[PDB]
């Protein structure tokens, strides 16, 4: 009864040890939270795996149909069982069940689903690269001197700072259409209309899978994405990109830069400097990490520095 | 000041993208 129950829990953890050297087979961010407990029937007792929304989990394999092996994506956090899909949904709806059970009859109805109102499903995990993809924002429009300029130097610093651990490459397609709904099912999201899009769905998942493919060996992807100038055009894509801000706090400094370069560059002032106010207006936390040094030696070691620290994340020394 | 020195470390950066 419990030698049975030692024995097949002892399979369990060898199979832990063996997965802490396998390669990463593939990544999710979370859609959910999880807070494991004992009736969860964790195929080893206390080493589920904690994660909350938003998180990010390296898999190394799927253990059996309730229970998959592999680490949040941080300093220090080693291999546990983590659940599938299908566990999380089994336990979700045990959940509820549970609530109905020590629901007080002394309670009323709740706030009703408003009639006729469309819910795109969630699932708990988004398959996302295994290497978060670099993306440069600010501090202007991409296409203009000042911008595409400012971000090349900060490229030609990562090609050589982290020569042999960095990719970095073109991409070639509008990798802002690349929602996660539209990729998941395309002929659900097919509209009529009078666009200036440049590039075909086809096109745009062909790049997508391009960009998950270099992430696989888990080197640092950068991409250089001349359509991305605000986080916005990516958040409901399944890239999850590192998105970095290079940010001029001073507008009356942006408008000078521009104008140094000439009656060509200055003539579109507006539409530059209505860009930059754009991405000063942004919450914070929709970028990674906000570069408004005014010397690129500086921007480069804090970025850089955030990278290591990323390398560190992403690739642990049981590895 | 802080204008003044701003300038000098973004054109710098600028040139550096050349």
């Amino acid at each position: 009864r419990e030698a049975l129950r030692k024995e097949a829990e002892r399979q369990a953890l060898a199979q832990l040890e063996k997965a802490k050297t396998k390669p990463v087979a593939f990544a999710v961010r979370t859609n959910v939270g999880y807070n494991p407990s004992p009736g969860d029937e964790v195929p080893v007792q206390g080493v589920a795996i904690t994660f909350e929304p938003k998180d990010f989990l390296h898999i190394k394999e799927k253990y059996n149909n309730d229970w998959w092996i592999g680490r949040l994506v941080k300093e220090g956090c080693e291999v546990g069982f983590i659940p599938s899909p299908v566990k999380l949904d089994s336990l979700r709806l045990l959940q509820e069940q549970t609530l109905r059970q020590n629901r007080l009859s002394s309670s009323k109805h709740g706030k009703r689903i408003p009639f006729f109102k469309k819910t795109e499903h969630v699932p708990p995990y988004d398959v996302v690269p295994s290497m978060r993809p670099i993306i440069l924002v600010g501090p202007s429009l991409k296409g203009y001197e000042v911008t595409d300029m400012m971000q090349k130097a900060l490229f030609d610093f990562l090609k050589h700072r982290f020569d042999g651990r960095i990719s970095i490459t073109r991409v070639t397609a509008d990798i802002s259409l690349a929602k996660r709904s539209v990729l998941n099912n395309p002929s659900k999201h097919i509209i009529i209309e009078r666009s200036n899009t440049r590039s075909s769905l086809a096109e745009v998942q062909s790049e997508i899978e391009r960009i998950f493919e270099l992430a696989r060996t888990l080197q640092l992807v950068a991409l250089d994405a001349d359509t991305i100038n605000h986080p916005a055009q990516l958040s409901k894509t399944s890239l999850a990109p590192i998105i970095v801000y290079i940010k001029i706090t001073s507008p009356k400094v942006l408008q000078r830069l521009i104008k140094s370069r000439g009656k060509s560059q200055s003539k579109h002032l507006n539409v530059q400097i209505a860009a930059s106010e754009k991405l000063a207006q942004c919450p914070p936390e929709m970028f990674d990490i906000i570069l408004d040094e005014n010397q690129l030696e500086d921007a480069c070691e804090h970025l850089a520095e955030y990278l290591e620290a990323y390398w560190k994340a992403t690739h642990p020394p049981s590895s | 000041q802080q204008l003044e020195e701003d300038l000098r470390g973004y054109m710098s950066w600028i040139t550096q993208g050349e």
